């Protein structure tokens, strides 16, 4: 759950880092302010990416050997599709019965 | 007189013919109902 969102914001911060990198090399080839700042920025925000990339791939490397989580409750999902039909069932014997009360009535 | 006293139970009996065949439904969907969810788990 948490892993998804922390590698959505890396690549992100990635994207991020690409873009200021650039903007600095720019803003300081221009012409010769705050380019060093950015230049710093950019460079520690690259060196952030890697480092996040490196630990996600230095993950606990779950199984990696065969198909793991083996089963996703088809039991459950059988027996809840057998209760809506039940459901179903009783609500069109139910029409059926008041159907045949209004024409008694 | 014996005239609507016939009338009356022509009525009468259409009126249990509708009321037995309302119940044959009703103790089918009973039946149903209680031998389907008597096969649970």
């Amino acid at each position: 759950n948490e892993r998804l969102r922390a590698l959505e914001d890396i690549e992100r911060e990635i994207g991020a880092i690409l873009q200021n990198a650039g903007t600095a090399i720019l803003e300081l080839s221009k012409e010769k302010r705050l380019l060093d700042r950015q230049a710093a920025a950019f460079t520690t925000s690259v060196q952030h990416v890697e480092a996040e990339l490196s630990a996600q791939i230095r993950y606990l490397t779950q199984v990696a050997t065969g198909q793991p989580h083996e089963g996703s409750s088809y039991s459950s999902r059988k027996d809840c599709q057998m209760a809506l039909k039940r459901v179903d069932y009783a609500r069109l014997k139910i029409s059926d019965v008041a159907r045949t009360c209004e024409q008694m009535l | 007189e014996r005239r609507e006293i016939v009338e009356v139970n022509k009525k009468l009996k259409q009126k249990n013919q509708q009321l037995k065949q309302i119940m044959d439904q009703l103790r089918n969907l009973i039946w149903d109902i209680n031998a389907m969810l008597a096969m649970r788990n």
